[PDB]
């Protein structure tokens, strides 16, 4: 009754076990009926049912933990959001974050990611509270500011998609640290501001930046990475 | 003490492996979008009609130290009998889009240094008038 | 052939999510060599997808006390729950949220200029005879979210060595007490040896092991089985929660504020489901009745669907700017896996497997327990601590209150710091040991790398979460519980003919993935006994052959063992706590109806 | 950049442990916030005075263009300036990346006084690319 119809996928491989290979791309024909309407459910019906010697990661299938983010047909997006066209004329191409150094199949090594956003120091810097220790007091104007800016998952779709942060990865910090440099400046309870815009003060960690803006094209979430980042740079300079 | 040799054990063995993992391509898959191709237009138009900037006025000054005796009357008319006819055409109208794409173009990006438009609506409606410009502007440079 | 690496610390944490994060900087905080041991990255854990609030009686939208909070925690167990675990995680539940705003919680502000709170399902103020109550304590839609990313900042303020993708694979015990882990570097290869002197489980729950499960990929039981496997019981593992309100098919959660400000679930006639088929009188209560209100629907034909196995809700009668800034990230996770907005049409809705109420038996004070096998009273296991999700404190009991597992965390999280503090003393040199510690398994890491049999790792995975999904189900008897106990030990008997095709040793995305099963068929095989010995219905376990609860018969809790997989089962049982710590704070209620 | 030299470099990427921080470099706001305002003073200079150069029948005036002179050399300096520490780094190049800093000097300083010959001697350099055509 249900006649098959069969896309073709292209995933990159390696395998670090044999290193002096080439990694290439290797060809999958996937029975589109029976298989869900997004691409990680169809990167699972791969592992399962032929070569299982592919590795990614995943772990939840909503959105929301930032841990399949691939380049998928040429941008960088989330593979559990990211939705199968139903046209099996068309092949898909599926390649590892771009200029990453890779280790097995489609994993990056997101080492030197983590040790930059511990370098901003993500945690609030009183130095007292009141008396009758309840909560610090905050009115919903000045909690409006952050909508936009403590929603990010930390995935670097955006940091991977930017030019200068292709080249100069080891000193610059990349769009998805300066945004949380910048939810810590302007959250109304975090009285230690003149360090937290002083680290941010030399040749190249904030302006090696050039308004260029991938960023904010490519975030899975929809945020704005892109102004976030130009104005600490109107309030370094003001 | 342990934990001091834990970390230098297994640094031994990560750095072996470390060192022979590939670089995933970065172009040659990327998507072609419309906020690298023009703030790529940018950086190039500025090295091409900045190198005609430094090459033309060294010359006129390794020639004021010099004795040379260069005049701007000399200069102009050593280029004309230089080129031919279909190449004196073809340097004009190159040079003649790059400056309006750069002209239109430093215009854009001090709008953006004070946050506005930087939304994803506004980066691609000042984006598409940097194209109505150039073709207005430096098709009106050529007839003069 | 492996490479043995020795560290040497003073407690190590199994897990990094909400409970694990907890109590890896109450520990750092005292002078003690932490190290926190993670298979996933922290910002990556389950707790990251938590959508509801915690519930604290913080009283800055009417008045509170907490004696009444209390009260709903243990009326809504229906009276299984340890009444002195009741009487702490609820007294210090306003202290344990106001501090959670000094570490920089974006809580959502009320117009005063103090932390917002919703109304949730379950909760009403003065004793179970009043008004609703108001304690939630809510960020808009992301409470879980923002709950790790800011314990994690906080955990970077202290030092906290964390081993960031490591695969623990069995504790490491010695003459009846343990004494460390053994993981498995999963970027590099090499086996690493931890040994400690309280080490911490706090790695989640088991909820793949069902067909349909809300939860996560990486929710397979890794702590419930670790523990099994060295000869120590698991406590309550029947009594499984279904949420009311999962998506047809795929199985995503929507959240209960999407009934906590307006909803109905509407049937195929349209109506909303008060009386005269399923329903009790006042709506939006707690998830048992409400669930096997809607199983008995779509079995009498009263459902909506081109299967009609199917539901519906609405959410077109809110404002649309309520629906914004109170509900928006639910918003986006309706209309991409179910292609219908939540403002003019009615979304698909079936009940799916949410939380796991069994695991590790605890103390109050976090440490775990057994029994003594002739004289059957409590007696600790000595170095070995639990909390969270994979803990029964039984604070939950049979039925856990929405919007409660958020305060679990926070509350028996500081608790675990603390009575480490008071008890082992900072720089204390380690006992010595053999040199094959932990030698079993390494051989069985080693049999399941070089495994070639006839049936494939991904096919034994769906023999088991197909017979789950029918037997073990909402609605259960004594004719198809047999038939899962004779079912679910073939499923077992058959992994010793399992087929892995990848040797590497360096990212094995097979060997992990078929760890994983070896550790969901011992969670798997101890629910489908310790079902088919409880000849009563409380709470989500509700039996069609017995339908009246049992308060003189069947008061207790069960425990279960298990060592390896393929192995009998036997069970034992102990008596529930029924008095609190202090009889003139509060006064303990009696079981009633 | 065929060539040159290249440092050695460190072994694929990163070195060490996730919890082993990125220590930032010392403030050093010459380099830093004040470059921000020597490129914006360029900037907001080179363009009025571009359109008051083609709303212009003759030359402009000695005084008029030697003030657009000196501007169109900042705005280039900056520009060159930033290809420098983007592409010829100083982790991958070393002591290059200082020496190609001074090709900005004494290849620069010299086309200040070759603006000296054109202001004084002859007319401008919006008469000189007048001259040509275009
Ligand atoms: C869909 C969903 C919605 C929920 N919504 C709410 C809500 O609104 N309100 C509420 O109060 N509660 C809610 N809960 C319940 C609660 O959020 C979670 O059950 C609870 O947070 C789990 O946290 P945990 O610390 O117990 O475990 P987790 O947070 O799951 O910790 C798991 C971590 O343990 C580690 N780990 C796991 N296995 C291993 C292993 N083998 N080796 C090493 N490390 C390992 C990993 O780091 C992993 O990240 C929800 C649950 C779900 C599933
Ligand atoms: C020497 C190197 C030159 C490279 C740049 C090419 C410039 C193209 C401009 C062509 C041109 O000169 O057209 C003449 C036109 C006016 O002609 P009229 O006969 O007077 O008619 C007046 C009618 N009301 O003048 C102009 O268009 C431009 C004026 C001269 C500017 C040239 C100097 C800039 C050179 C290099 C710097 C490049 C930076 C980019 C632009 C600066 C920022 C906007
Ligand atoms: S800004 Fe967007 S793309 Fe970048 S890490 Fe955050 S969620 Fe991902
Ligand atoms: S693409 Fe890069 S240059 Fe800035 S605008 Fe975004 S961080
Ligand atoms: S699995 Fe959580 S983002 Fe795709």
């Amino acid at each position: 009754t249900h006649t098959p119809r069969l896309k073709t996928f292209k995933v990159y491989r390696w395998n670090p076990d044999e290193p002096s290979a080439k990694p290439h791309l290797q060809s999958y024909q996937v029975d589109l009926n029976d298989c869900g309407p997004m691409v990680l459910d169809a990167l699972l019906k791969i592992k399962d049912e032929q070569d299982s010697t592919l590795t990614f990661r995943r772990s939840c299938r909503e959105g929301i933990c930032g841990s399949c983010a691939m380049n998928i047909g040429g941008r960088n997006t989330l593979a559990c959001i990211c939705k199968i066209d139903q046209n099996e004329s068309k092949q898909l191409k599926i390649y590892p974050l771009p200029h990453m150094f890779i280790v097995k199949d489609l994993v990056p090594d997101l080492t030197n990611f983590y040790q930059q956003y511990k370098s901003i120091q993500p945690y609030l810097q009183r130095s007292s509270f009141p008396k009758d220790g309840t909560e610090v007091l905050q009115s919903i104007e000045d909690r409006k500011k952050l909508d936009g800016l403590y929603e990010c998952i930390l995935c670097a779709c955006c940091s991977t998609s930017c030019p200068s942060y292709w080249w100069n990865q080891e000193q610059y910090l990349g769009p998805a640290v300066l945004m949380q440099a910048y939810r810590w400046l302007i959250d109304s309870r975090d009285q230690a501001t003149k360090t937290r815009k002083a680290m941010l003060n030399n040749s190249m960690s904030l302006y090696r930046c050039h308004t260029i803006m991938n960023c904010t094209r490519t975030c899975p979430k929809g945020l704005n990475p892109g102004l976030a980042i130009a104005e600490i740079k109107k309030s370094l300079a003001f | 003490e342990m934990n001091t040799k834990a970390a230098i054990a297994e640094e031994q063995i990560l750095n072996k492996q470390r060192a022979r993992r590939p670089i995933s391509p970065h172009l040659t898959i990327y998507q072609p979008q419309l906020t690298w191709y023009l703030s790529s237009f940018h950086r190039i138009s500025l090295v091409l009609m900045g190198l005609g900037f430094y090459l033309f006025t060294i010359l006129f000054g390794v020639s004021g130290l010099l004795g040379l005796g260069l005049t701007t009357e000399k200069v102009s008319n050593w280029y004309h009998q230089k080129f031919s006819k279909i190449t004196e055409w073809s340097i004009k109208g190159s040079f003649a889009y790059l400056f309006a794409i750069h002209y239109g173009g430093a215009i854009r990006h001090l709008i953006w240094d004070t946050a506005k438009e930087l939304t994803l609506k506004g980066v691609y409606r000042t984006g598409y008038a940097l194209i109505g410009f150039t073709a207005v502007l430096g098709t009106y440079l050529l007839t003069l | 052939k492996y490479h043995i690496i020795d560290h040497e610390y003073d407690c190590v944490v199994i897990g990094a999510g909400g409970a694990g994060l907890r109590a890896a900087f109450g520990l750092a905080e005292a002078g003690y060599k932490t190290a926190c041991i993670s298979k996933l990255f922290p910002t990556r854990s389950h707790t990251v997808a938590a959508q509801g609030g915690i519930n604290a009686a913080l009283g800055n939208m009417h008045k509170d006390n907490w004696k009444w909070h209390m009260y709903d925690t243990v009326k809504g167990s229906d009276w299984l729950g340890d009444q002195d675990s009741i009487h702490y995680m609820t007294r210090e539940a306003p202290k344990s949220i106001i501090e959670l705003e000094h570490y920089g919680v974006p809580f959502s502000r009320t117009e005063n200029g103090k932390i917002y709170q919703r109304a949730f399902g379950g909760q009403t103020k003065e004793y179970g005879k009043g008004a609703q109550a108001y304690r939630t304590c809510a960020v808009a839609d992301r409470t879980g979210h923002a709950l790790l990313h800011t314990l994690y900042g906080q955990a970077l303020r202290h030092d906290t060595h964390f081993f960031i993708e490591y695969f623990a694979l069995d504790l490491l015990t010695h003459n009846g007490e343990v004494v460390g882990v053994i993981a498995y570097n999963q970027e590099d290869g090499t086996i690493h040896r931890f040994r400690a002197h309280k080490t911490i489980i706090a790695t989640g729950g088991y909820g793949r092991a069902y067909f349909s499960c809300t939860s996560a990929h990486t929710c397979t039981g890794d702590g419930n089985a670790m523990v099994s496997r060295a000869g120590f019981p698991l406590q309550d593992l029947e009594f499984v929660q279904f949420h009311p309100s999962g998506i047809y098919g795929s199985g995503c959660l929507i959240t209960e504020g999407a009934r906590g400000e307006g909803g109905f679930l509407v049937n195929s006639e349209g109506e909303r489901f008060m009386e005269r088929y399923a329903p009790t009188a006042k709506d939006l209560a707690c998830r048992d009745v409400v669930s096997r209100a809607i199983t008995m629907e779509i079995r009498e034909g009263r459902g909506v669907g081109k299967k009609k196995d199917h539901m519906y809700l609405q959410l077109s009668h809110l404002p649309p700017e309520v629906l914004k800034e109170r509900l928006p990230g639910i918003s986006e996770t309706a209309a991409i896996f179910a292609g219908v907005d939540v403002t003019k049409e009615p979304i698909p809705i079936i009940p799916t497997v949410h939380y796991n109420m069994g695991g590790i038996p605890t103390k109050w004070n976090g440490e775990a327990l057994t029994i003594d096998e002739e004289t059957g009273e409590d007696k600790v296991i000595p170095g070995l601590m639990a909390c969270g999700e994979a803990a029964c404190v039984s604070v939950h009991g049979a039925n856990r209150l929405g919007a409660n597992s958020l305060l679990d965390l926070v509350v028996f999280g500081r608790a675990v710091a603390h009575t480490v503090a008071d008890t082992l003393q900072p720089g204390l040199p380690h006992k010595p040991l053999p040199s094959d510690l932990g030698k079993e398994s390494i051989a069985n890491l080693d049999k399941l790398r070089n495994a070639n049999g006839s049936r494939s790792t991904a096919e034994i995975r769906m023999n088991m979460k197909q017979t789950m999904q029918k037997d073990v189900s909402v609605f259960r008897t004594q004719s198809s519980l047999d038939e899962g106990v004779r079912n679910i030990t073939a499923v077992e008997k058959t992994f010793d003919d399992v087929k892995t095709t990848d040797r590497s040793m360096i990212w094995n995305s097979d060997l992990v993935e078929t760890l994983e099963l070896q550790n969901l068929l011992t969670c798997a095989s101890q629910t489908a006994v310790s079902a088919a010995n409880r000849k009563e219905s409380r709470g989500a376990h509700a039996r069609e052959d017995y339908p009246n609860r049992d308060d003189e018969h069947w008061m207790k809790h069960t425990l279960s063992w298990q060592k390896d997989v393929a192995a009998p089962v036997t069970l034992k049982y102990r008596r529930v706590i029924d008095h609190t710590l202090d009889e003139k704070e509060c006064p303990s209620v009696p079981p009633t109806v | 950049i065929p060539f040159l030299p290249v440092l050695p470099q460190k072994p694929g990427g990163v070195r060490g442990t996730p919890n082993d921080a990125y220590v930032p470099p010392p403030e050093n706001k010459l380099e830093g916030s004040y470059h921000w305002y020597m490129e914006k003073i360029f900037a907001l200079s080179v363009v009025p005075l571009a359109t008051t150069a083609m709303l212009t029948t003759g030359p402009l005036s000695t005084a008029a263009d030697s003030f657009f002179s000196v501007m169109l050399l900042g705005y280039c300096y900056m520009e060159f300036n930033s290809c420098i520490t983007d592409y010829i780094s100083g982790r991958v190049y070393g002591v290059w990346h200082k020496y190609a800093m001074y090709m900005l000097g004494l290849g620069s300083a010299v086309s200040l006084f070759g603006i000296y010959k054109l202001e004084t001697e002859n007319d401008g350099v919006v008469g000189l690319v007048k001259s040509l055509w275009d």
